């Protein structure tokens, strides 16, 4: 009864975990469902009155103590049921934040270049605030002892020591470690594949 | 709206005529206009238009008598009327002159329609009448 | 054996034609003109293309057309507002 | 970044790059562009002297580098600028005030559905504009009092005492009997009848028996809150009690919104992400109060006359006192001329246009005497109802409220005689530090005293009335189309949801006061001259205020 | 453009529209083109712009100006006396038509695309018909409009208006 | 499903007469149709030469040559694609309305079957196209086919006013032919007091200014001569293009020819 409304917001988590589950690419996560979570909040809050009106009214001592304890329970189950789907949910979405700012090369996400993944106003603030604290612990992971290793790399097996790749995007003369890359548009190249996953992972460049 | 209301009709029948064309200039209309003539929210008061009139007709009257100030008050008159610095200027004023003009105008051009004629122009300083005869030399009486 | 098509033509003498028609209806007539009345210029033009054992319509066969569907419409009126629509719709057929 | 070396060696990027490359593109950053590299050689060569053997000096260089690219956004490619952020660099080893005017001003939608501000780009930037690109579009004026009635509602839905609850006008076409809670524009039928409407739809208002709630105005083109009962014989609420939405203090009205810089000092926003900044608000507070009682900004009063010559004369005898202790900012407020400006079709006199002029070069032989005033002052100069492009239409009469600043052809060297000088729109905003302050210039007590509902039944209790009214409707427009046209894309000039800290309310035809409200401070400067007294107030940032006389 | 202005005042005849017309048709096929060609039909060269009632101190005389039609020793001189004009007031009188312009398009009313009508709601979607609001003045006449200022304060020195033009 | 056509008696719609005089379908059948629309012809130019190019261009082959190509880019699918996309939505999806959405939906259907009773009791004759629950119906399930385009599990305010509109433009429409004058019972009086009342009102307005439909009505009807129909005859005269003008959101009645 009070937390038949709570069972709807997991529902919809459930929906979101598909998404994350059929993803070939990565994915944006929907809109906040702050109207159903304010709407718990209330309801949480009335069990909170009633619970003190339990309270008062057994303190007084109208009633037989056998009786208020049965209501007793029945609030704090109900409270306990709505902690756990709210929590739940968080979990969920917190996961897939963790999941997306890692699968960025660190880096600040919304404030600087993003990949486009993401709108801004589909998180909530605390998860917008959540972020940027992830990030910066990232960001002070990869300049610890690990500095030689880049802990945001590539995760696929290196197995093809050249490739061929294929410019997307046009762009200007690129410097790297003892030569030029020129990036005209709609032209091939045939490099080492450690000068090019920077780019690659940028969208930069196609094919491997 | 009535005081963004200052264009005036016009009529501009185009063609090629082989009759003779009359091209006639009216002057006086506004002096004439005012001279000849609860539920309307945009009209001036009545009684003030009447003492304009009077006041028109007398100047006009001792005009004709050799008075000089009264032909300047009289030729002066249609100034004062849209001039927004003189004092008294009332928009409902103008709006009603303009107003009565236009009916004026039409009201003019239909007397003309009443012989054998048509309009070609009208632009309240020239009027170009479109004649039932042939030759010039025989429109001096007509 | 033959089947004409219609590559070049004069577009805007026939939408002419047609808005002029729609007009002189509703104002003074009792024959009912629609869009099915604009194709069959076309149909007509095609059949005097076919006449002439021609694979392509020209524009001596469209004017034809239209001055055939002209006086099909022209003299079905009365007698008093005929000779005004005659002349009206003259301009066309000038050849 | 040091000096003194022996000389500047040129040395070619292609022994530079690797250092950078390593430093920058592996670890954090990248994109070093052929260009930026070849800029990069420069400073580096500036203490080129027993270097690429060293020790810590390029890394640290390098390092000092990335700096800047972590701590503004900027982008990916190294471009000629990189010589540009060493400058800025060097740099590292009062501000950030600004007046923003009504064109200016950055524009926001609000969607009901979401409960959050959209952004809206700027025609400006991106439209051509060349031929007109001012010029609003229909569908603002579909929407115009749909964003007012939305951003009235949020409020009212989201206050602690409503959780009867407001029902659609629509919800009430079956019912017989009970009670409703209607919220909507006051207004007058087609038919002349007193009307409530709503986006859902409109009913007829009987006013026979109402009761209203004392301590404020009701004028037609405002939210009313409103109860009573629907009868359903004719179609009629009949009202038993009227009263005004509840208004909402800043601080409880950002949290809902975040921390949107509206006004935003702190940066910009675009359509991609937004701005949001609260450690900083803190420290600057902090600043607000580090014993800077030293800024001291004037409002004169409102209304002072150029071709007058007593008004003149009181003026510099103001500016003899202000010259010894220099205003931080001075706002000449009020129309600058006793006639409406129009066509003048008589030329035998001088024309009106150019006598405007005129009395605009008085000005400057006035104020270049006091040579400290130019130097360590700001003017800010508010239009008024007589001024130039206005009464060329209106005729003295007010019209349009978003008001362009004066031209800049018939005012030219008042820009040379004083230092700084800025136009202002008549609604202006300006942001001074962590403060936002509001001015408008017209005349409220008279339109309110004039258009009131009457219900068929010391002076400064007329000024709280107005001030909360104004503050409870958020807007200050509460008026239909038909009083006052409004320009459709700059309403959010006019719309008041967060509460700013100190509001600028002159008129001329209201009293003197200084109330407080909910988390704000209104004053209102007035009448420059009354009674052969030519009045002056000071106002200071830490909410005190001061009134000055001169005869 | 020659044959074609030729033949429009030839044209303008009412009862010799036959004969014209074949000689038309046949000098346009002089060029590859056809009688009923949409690049072979007459438009006005030029625009208006018509200030009215415009008075002569000199003269008491009622006037209305275009600004693009008349020719010059027109447009600063009376017609009845040939007395100069004064060229700050004409500029004047430019901007006074240009703001009342851009009013009047912002005081307009809306109607219904399909039930010529009159809005008369403050807060609405769209007609009871199913339809979408419209204005009365549409914007492309005040981009015309607004065009057609830029062009006269440039072929004639009109600094005061160039000024208004570039404060918008 | 139903999709039929026909023509109506006389083969034209004959706006001059009675929409019972010109449609021979009982009630029992048209209250089966969810969507009717009554289609006429209105003869103007500008419609005309736009349908007479886009007709030519058909047969003289340039028809083909464009549409591939919208075909191509983004704005249209072929007829396999669409076929398979609609057996894909009907054997996945089934919407289900919001509790804001049946409130939006009962309003409407209120005030759409209030409307028809003024109607017909100011025709005093019944409505040939009638209004009942089927009605209804037939917009929950308009709004619930809008919502099934998206695969979206819910249908909300948005799809109904698009289905709303929907409806008045298919069925409010036909109901509401607005006959201008049948000479019937019906506004009887009306048949000599509209003559009366247009000389009185041109008596007293010239061909300038204006009035209100405030003191047009207290003034008009202190005489006792109200007869509770005349707000369609000032939309009667407006409709000569001379007598009548609304303007300033319907307050301002204006005199703009004889
Ligand atoms: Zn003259
Ligand atoms: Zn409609």
């Amino acid at each position: 009864m009070y937390g038949d409304l709570g069972n709807k917001l997991v529902l919809e988590a459930k929906r979101t975990k598909q998404l994350y589950a059929r993803s070939n690419q990565d994915v944006n996560l929907p809109m906040y469902h702050e109207d159903i979570i304010r709407n718990i909040l209330k309801e949480v809050s009335n069990l909170r009155k009633n619970t003190e009106y339990l309270k008062e009214q057994q303190q007084l001592g109208m009633l037989d103590d056998k009786v208020a304890k049965c209501q007793y329970f029945v609030t704090l189950l109900c409270m306990e049921r709505n902690k756990r789907c709210l929590l739940a949910y968080q979990r969920l979405r917190t996961d897939i934040l963790d999941s997306m700012a890692w699968n960025n090369n660190g880096l600040d996400l919304m404030s600087s270049i993003t990949f486009s993944q993401q709108d801004t106003n589909n998180l909530s603030h605390q998860e917008q605030e959540y972020l940027k604290e992830y990030c910066d612990l990232i960001t002070d992971l990869k300049s610890g002892d690990l500095v030689d290793i880049d802990l945001s790399g590539s995760l696929v097996p290196p197995s093809d020591v050249f490739i061929d790749v294929r410019v997307l995007k046009d762009a200007g003369e690129i410097q790297t470690e003892y030569g030029v890359f020129n990036l005209i548009k709609d032209s091939q190249f045939f490099v080492r594949q450690s000068d090019v996953e920077r780019l690659i992972q940028q969208g930069y460049l196609q094919k491997i | 709206w009535i005081m963004n209301d200052s264009e005036f009709p016009k009529i501009n029948n185009s063609g090629v005529y082989d009759n003779v064309v009359l091209d006639v200039g009216v002057d006086n209309l506004t002096v004439n206009t005012i001279l000849t003539s609860e539920f309307v929210h945009d009209a001036f008061s009545n009684d003030a238009l009447n003492v304009l009139r009077g006041m028109l007709k007398e100047w006009w009257d001792e005009a004709l008598k050799e008075n000089s100030t009264a032909d300047l008050l009289v030729n002066s008159l249609a100034s004062w009327v849209q001039n927004p610095n003189a004092k008294l200027f009332d928009g409902l004023l103008r709006y009603h002159v303009h107003n009565l003009t236009k009916k004026a105008l039409l009201q003019l051009v239909n007397e003309f329609s009443a012989l054998g004629s048509t309009i070609v122009y009208a632009d309240r300083n020239q009027i170009l009448i479109k004649t039932n005869k042939y030759s010039p030399e025989n429109c001096y009486a007509y | 054996k033959i089947y004409p098509k219609l590559h070049q033509m004069d577009m805007d003498k026939v939408s002419r034609v047609y808005a002029d028609l729609r007009r002189e209806s509703i104002s003074t007539g009792s024959f009912p003109i629609t869009v099915r009345h604009l194709e069959s210029i076309l149909r007509i033009a095609e059949s005097f293309a076919k006449m002439r054992l021609s694979e392509f319509v020209s524009s001596y066969d469209l004017d034809r057309a239209i001055k055939v569907v002209v006086d099909s419409f022209v003299d079905a009126q009365k007698v008093s507002v005929r000779r005004q629509l005659r002349r009206s719709f003259a301009i066309y057929t000038l050849g | 970044f040091g000096s003194g070396n022996v000389l500047p060696v040129k040395i070619q990027p292609p022994l530079l790059r690797p250092l950078a490359y390593r430093v920058l593109s592996r670890k954090y950053g990248l994109s070093i562009k052929s260009d930026g590299l070849s800029a990069l050689a420069e400073f580096v060569g500036t203490n080129i002297g027993a270097n690429w053997r060293q020790g810590p000096a390029t890394i640290k260089f390098l390092e000092q580098f990335a700096a800047v690219w972590k701590q503004q956004e900027r982008g990916l490619f190294i471009d000629q600028s990189g010589v540009k952020e060493v400058i800025q660099e060097m740099k590292e080893r009062r501000d950030y005030f600004k007046v923003i005017n009504a064109s200016q001003q950055q524009r926001f939608s609000y969607n009901p559905h979401k409960m959050q501000f959209i952004f809206v780009p700027n025609k400006k930037q991106n439209g051509l504009g060349g031929i007109a690109g001012f010029l609003p579009d229909i569908e603002d004026k579909v929407q115009m009092f749909l964003t007012r009635y939305y951003l009235t509602n949020d409020r009212v839905m989201r206050n602690e005492n409503f959780q009867m609850s407001i029902t659609p006008i629509k919800n009430l076409l079956g019912r017989d009997a009970q009670n409703f809670l209607l919220l909507g524009l006051l207004n007058k039928n087609f038919k002349g009848n007193w009307s409530l409407e709503d986006p859902s739809g409109s009913v007829e208002i009987d006013i026979s028996q109402t009761i209203p709630t004392q301590g404020h105005y009701y004028v037609p083109g405002c939210m009313v809150l409103v109860e009573g009962i629907y009868y359903s014989v004719g179609n009629k609420f009949h009202v038993t009690s009227m009263t005004l939405p509840p208004g909402e203090r800043r601080e409880i009205t950002l949290e809902t919104i975040g921390n949107l810089d509206l006004l935003g000092i702190h940066g910009i926003s675009n359509n991609n992400f937004i701005a949001r900044l609260d450690k900083d608000l803190k420290i600057r507070l902090h600043l607000l109060e580090k014993e800077l009682t030293d800024h001291k900004f004037v409002i004169l009063g409102a209304n002072l006359f150029l071709d007058d010559l007593k008004i003149m004369t009181a003026l510099s005898k103001i500016l003899q006192k202000l010259n010894d202790d220099p205003p931080t900012l001075l706002i000449w407020q009020g129309s600058f001329t006793s006639v409406p400006v129009f066509a003048s079709m008589s030329s035998r006199n001088i024309s009106s246009s150019t006598q405007f002029k005129n009395n605009f070069d008085a000005l400057a032989t006035l104020l270049s005497r006091f040579d400290n005033l130019t130097e360590n002052t700001t003017m800010i100069f508010i239009p008024g109802p007589n001024d130039l492009w206005g009464s060329m239409v209106s005729l003295g009469a007010s019209g349009t409220l978003p008001q362009d600043p004066i031209p800049s052809a018939f005012t030219k060297k008042i820009n040379k005689v004083c230092k700084n000088v800025v136009w202002s729109s008549n609604p202006t905003r300006i942001a001074y530090l962590s403060q936002e302050i509001v001015i408008f210039r017209d005349d409220l007590s008279g339109r309110f005293k004039r258009h009131r509902l009457e219900f068929p039944f010391q002076k400064v209790q007329e000024t709280r009335k107005l001030v909360k009214t104004i503050l409870d409707q958020g807007h200050l427009s509460p008026f239909l189309d038909s009083l006052r046209p409004i320009s459709w894309d700059l309403d959010h000039t006019l719309t008041l949801c967060p509460i700013p800290s100190t509001m600028v309310l002159c008129d001329t035809t209201s009293a003197q006061f200084d109330l407080t409200y909910n988390g704000c401070k209104v004053i209102n400067p007035g009448s420059f001259i009354h009674n052969r007294r030519a009045r002056y107030m000071e106002y200071v940032p830490s909410s005190k205020k001061t009134i000055q006389e001169e005869i | 453009e020659l044959v074609k202005s030729l033949c429009h005042v030839m044209l303008l005849s009412k009862s010799t529209i036959l004969e014209i017309r074949t000689l038309r048709k046949e000098l346009l096929k002089i060029f590859e083109l056809r009688e009923f060609a949409k690049v072979a039909e007459f438009k006005d060269p030029s625009l208006s712009l018509v200030v009215p009632d415009f008075l002569c101190e000199y003269c008491f005389f009622i006037s209305d100006i275009d600004f693009c039609k008349a020719a010059p020793e027109s447009i600063f001189s009376c017609v009845r006396c040939h007395k100069a004009f004064n060229q700050v007031l004409l500029q004047e009188h430019l901007i006074q038509k240009l703001r009342s312009d851009i009013e009047s398009y912002l005081i307009q009313d809306l109607r219904c695309s399909r039930c010529h009508k009159v809005k008369r709601d403050y807060m609405s979607a769209h007609c009871p018909c199913a339809g979408a609001w419209e204005g009365t003045l549409p914007r492309e006449s005040i981009v015309q409009k607004l065009n057609v200022f830029k062009q006269v304060a440039k072929y004639y020195g009109f600094d005061i208006l160039l000024s208004c033009i570039a404060d918008l | 499903s139903v999709l039929a056509a026909a023509n109506p008696i006389y083969g034209r719609y004959d706006d001059l007469k009675s929409p019972g005089d010109n449609i021979d379908f009982q009630t029992t059948i048209l209250s089966r149709f969810d969507m009717i629309f009554i289609v006429k012809d209105d003869h103007n130019e500008e419609r005309d030469i736009s349908i007479a190019n886009h007709v030519i261009n058909i047969h003289t082959g340039n028809a083909n040559a464009m549409q591939n190509q919208q075909e191509e880019n983004g704005s249209e699918i072929s007829i396999e694609k669409m076929k398979r996309y609609i057996t894909y939505c009907r054997l996945k999806c089934a919407p289900r309305l919001s509790p804001q959405a049946a409130e939006k939906l009962s309003s409407n259907f209120v005030t759409i079957r209030k409307q028809l009773l003024i109607n017909e009791l100011e025709s005093t004759e019944r409505s040939s196209i009638p209004i009942t629950i089927r009605q209804l119906e037939a917009i929950i399930r308009i709004t619930e086919s809008l919502a099934k385009l998206e695969l979206s599990p819910i249908a909300q305010e948005r799809h109904v006013d698009e289905a709303i509109r929907l409806f008045q433009a298919s069925t409010m429409d036909a109901a509401s032919q607005d006959p201008i004058g049948g000479l019937n019972q019906a506004s009887g009086t009306s048949l000599s007091e509209i003559r009366r009342f247009e000389q009185e009102l041109k008596r007293r307005l010239p061909i300038g200014w204006s009035t209100s439909y405030q003191t047009l009505r207290r003034e008009f009807v202190d005489t006792h001569r109200f007869s509770q129909l005349a707000l369609d005859k000032a939309l009667y005269a407006l409709e000569k293009h001379e007598t009548i003008q609304l303007r300033h959101q319907g307050q301002n009645i204006y005199r703009s020819g004889v």
